[PDB]
């Protein structure tokens, strides 16, 4: 066994950090109640949404 | 005069007086959303507790 570096720990940590990032992404939109909150999730969708917001106002 | 008064009052009421149905619909929507928001805040508050499992 090689004990200087633990590769399974590194793999599990990477998977954990990306799962946590996705959890935070889900949680922020669950709190806000909107599908898109900041740009990059759906740029065209956000632009169309702003257009219809101006239209309804 | 008693016709001009009622017309002006109708106009002013349209300008300034609210509508109860729309206001209460918005109130119910915002109440539901704030309940969901506080539930999710409570859920997220306990989220970082899992790190102690590997300590």
């Amino acid at each position: 066994m090689i004990i200087n570096h633990n590769l399974a720990a590194i793999n599990s940590h990477r998977v954990l950090k990306f799962q946590n990032e996705e959890v935070s992404k889900n949680m922020e939109k669950l709190s806000s109640g909107m599908r898109i909150n900041r740009a990059g999730d759906d740029a065209s969708g956000l632009a169309v949404s702003e257009k219809m917001r101006t239209q309804v106002n | 005069l008693m016709n001009a008064y009622e017309n002006t009052q109708a106009s002013e009421s349209r300008i300034r007086d609210a509508d109860m149905a729309e206001e209460t619909v918005a109130f119910t929507k915002n109440q539901i959303l704030v309940q969901s928001g506080t539930a999710m805040l409570a859920q997220a508050n306990v989220r970082p507790q899992g790190v102690l499992s590997l300590l």
